[PDB]
């Protein structure tokens, strides 16, 4: 069991600005055989099922916009929105895939201010 | 393309018996390694099992040890998650979910399903 | 990759259209003129080697043909 | 360690000159052809009388 | 693209290894070879071109191995 | 009509004689080459005396 910790528990941003949300870990995700770093990001829109954004962290699932971008290394990952749309509200979930327990982080959210 | 569909998903009292299938289609269903995932309403989602490609090689999680059943047919392309001793807190929505195709993960998430609903009151 | 070995002479064929009968007709061509168009001085080169190793005329135009179209389906 | 990808493209490409049959139901295999003798004997015209 | 046409050749080439020279360094010569052993028939006419085009033996045998290396690759 | 399935691994050797590069935020290339005037008038040794 991995303690995940989102730092802001909604956010408020304008149309055109910048949103970054910071998910920090309890442990290290950094499988020390390969050095890769497992973390993942799910968008979950109003009222759907929710979808994958980054797996990993510098890598992004296809049928994603570029504006999304996933960043940090050893238990502190960050991501990024450089221009936010009215389809980017939502639940976006940081989970560790490091251990076989599964442990997402608690539910952020993203409104438009 | 891929096509995850939900079924088994109604109100039940507590303690009953109930199994909820996963239909498949849009891919090679027998090379692959399912989840299961749930969310209850107002909290986040909640990991409930897995069975890798390998069927004996099942696993779940601490708070639905030893009280769930986790089981994939290949060839009718379903999912079955017979799950006993039901309590109004485990009531969710759940999930059925695909492995990741492009990774490095042995498990990870791809594509979520519709999702089913089952409701679980006295 | 597979994607070189095409399934073009096998000889087993009939009346009806293959997989990309028309799509797959000038694939080569276009490669190689692309290339040509790509890569001009090899032209000279050809020409040169040609000219150095060929006695006849013939033997100069078939050589020429061949080297260019050997190089850009050599790779 | 790097996985190639999807072969799928190439081999569409791979095939180029293979002939394609229907596959809903069994093997509707088209694009065949048949040699046959007809007998042509025991036909009758029907009309004449 | 269609895997025909690669990247190598072009230059802009450095010390650091490029991408699959591990696995390309020997791919046309091995499809060369194996559509040779797979249609050994080829090699009858290839020969027969040959010794009807050129009066010595240094184009016979250049005009030979342009015939086997561009029959397989331009299939 | 036919889509003609998925080219992600079928120009993943068409693209075979290039050189890699991370693309992980910042664009590091790890390849390449350049020049210096290494103008060494102002680099004394230390501990000479
Ligand atoms: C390939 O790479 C993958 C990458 O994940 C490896 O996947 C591993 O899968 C196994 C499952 O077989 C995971 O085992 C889990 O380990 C957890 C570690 O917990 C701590 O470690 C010690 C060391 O044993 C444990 O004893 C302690 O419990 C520590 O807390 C462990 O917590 C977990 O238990 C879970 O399952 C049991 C049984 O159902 C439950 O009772 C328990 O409550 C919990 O739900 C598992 O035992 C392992 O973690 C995975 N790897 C990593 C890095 O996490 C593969 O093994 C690699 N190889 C192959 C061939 O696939």
């Amino acid at each position: 069991h991995i303690v995940m910790t989102q730092s802001p528990l909604s956010l408020s941003v304008t149309p055109g600005q910048p949103a970054s949300i910071s998910c920090k870990s309890s442990q290290i995700s950094s499988w020390g055989s390969d050095g890769k770093t497992y973390l993942y990001w799910y968008l979950q829109k109003p009222g759907q099922s929710p979808q994958l954004l980054i797996y990993e962290v510098s890598s992004r699932f296809s049928g994603v916009s570029d504006r999304f971008s996933g960043s940090g290394s050893g238990t502190d990952f960050t991501l990024k929105i450089s221009r936010v749309q009215a389809e980017d509200v939502g639940l976006y979930y940081c989970m560790q895939g490091l251990h076989l327990p599964l442990t997402f982080g608690q539910g952020t959210r993203l409104e438009i201010k | 393309q891929v096509e995850l569909v939900e079924s088994g998903g109604d109100v039940v009292q507590p303690g009953k018996s109930l199994r909820l299938s996963c239909a498949a289609s849009g891919f090679t269903f027998t090379n692959y390694a399912m989840h299961w995932l749930r969310q209850a309403p107002g909290k986040g989602l909640e990991w409930v099992a897995v069975i890798s490609s390998d069927v004996n090689d099942k696993y779940y999680a601490d708070s639905v040890k030893g009280r769930f059943t986790i089981s994939r047919d290949n060839s009718k392309n379903t999912l079955y998650l017979q799950m006993n001793s039901l309590t109004p807190e485990d009531t969710a929505v759940y999930y059925c979910a695909r492995e990741q195709a492009v990774g490095t993960n042995p498990w990870a998430f791809d594509y979520w399903g519709q999702g089913t609903l089952v409701t679980v009151s006295s | 990759s597979v994607a070189l070995a095409p399934h073009v002479g096998m000889g087993l064929d009939t009346r009806t259209q293959t997989w990309m009968s028309a799509e797959g007709a000038w694939r080569q061509v276009e490669k190689v003129e692309t290339w040509a168009l790509r890569h001009p001085g090899f032209t000279i080169l050809a020409l040169f080697l040609a000219h150095y190793i060929g006695t006849s005329l013939t033997q100069k135009v078939v050589i020429f043909i061949l080297l260019m179209l050997v190089t850009p389906s050599m790779t | 360690v790097v996985v190639l990808g999807s072969q799928e493209g190439a081999m569409h490409t791979a095939l180029t000159g293979a002939t394609e049959i229907q596959n809903s139901g069994g093997t509707s295999i088209f694009a065949g052809h048949l040699k046959c003798r007809l007998k042509m004997d025991k036909l009758e015209l029907k009309g004449m009388s």
